[PDB]
């Protein structure tokens, strides 16, 4: 996962989640690239999957 | 299996719209985000209870699809959780609405704009959306939006979340009613 066009004002909501390095499972790519954006790009991706 | 209820495709988790019926054949509306590209749907997370196969699916533009069910004897309940539903309607402006999905349950709110477009990127555009005030969260897609015993939309896609609020778009969903011939019951 790349989060380069990033951010994004909506995202879609399936579930295929993903494990940030907050610790925090992030329910898809769009929500979770959002979320390093929004970071600053300090949270990175720890592993794909739920926590 | 009821509106709101956990559906899963080959690639991850939606919530199921609505049930809906053409003649003797029953189906289920769910996000055409989902349906993109998935062929089988179960009804759990180890995959061994089949829903059905997907027969339509519109996205982006739109955002709704059809399974058409091949489970012979899961009750198909003309309900969201356990609310009843009826008919279908025309969002409008100020109308009190209820979503429900797999993964956040059932939150209320208000539809606050008509015909929104929504850019979900990469040329991923949908049109003629219902904007509300209702939160959301990632496997809610597809789950019905509703308004007492009135089908509304189906949940397609938004910002924020239901912890500190949000703004949810949601497909009408007389448009998928027509564009496949078939009536919710």
């Amino acid at each position: 996962v790349d989060c380069s066009e990033y951010p994004k004002p909506a995202c879609t909501f399936e579930y295929r989640p993903l494990c940030g390095s907050d610790n925090k499972t992030y329910g898809n790519k769009c929500n979770f690239c959002n979320a390093v954006v929004e970071s600053n790009g300090t949270l990175t991706l720890s592993h794909f999957g739920k926590c | 299996i009821s509106g709101g209820d956990a559906i899963y495709s080959s690639t991850g988790r939606c919530s199921l719209g609505f049930n809906v019926r053409s003649g003797s054949t029953y189906y289920f509306l769910t996000a055409g985000h989902c349906t993109d590209g998935a062929t089988t749907w179960w009804a759990n997370s180890a995959r061994t209870t089949v829903l059905g196969t997907t027969s339509g699916s519109s996205f982006p533009n739109n955002d709704y699809g059809i399974v058409r069910y091949t489970n012979t004897t899961i009750p198909k309940d003309g309900t969201v959780g356990g609310q009843d539903i009826t008919s279908a309607a025309n969002a409008t402006v100020g109308m009190a609405v209820t979503r429900r999905g797999s993964t956040t349950g059932t939150h209320s709110g208000s539809v606050t704009a008509l015909n929104a477009t929504v850019n979900y990127g990469g040329g991923d555009v949908v049109y003629g959306m219902i904007r509300t005030n209702v939160c959301a969260e990632p496997g809610d897609s597809g789950g019905p939006l509703y308004s007492g015993t009135r089908a509304i939309g189906l949940t397609s896609g938004g910002s924020g979340n239901c912890s500190s609020g949000g703004t949810t778009f949601f497909q009408p969903v007389t448009e998928a009613l027509s564009a496949y011939g078939v009536s919710v019951y």
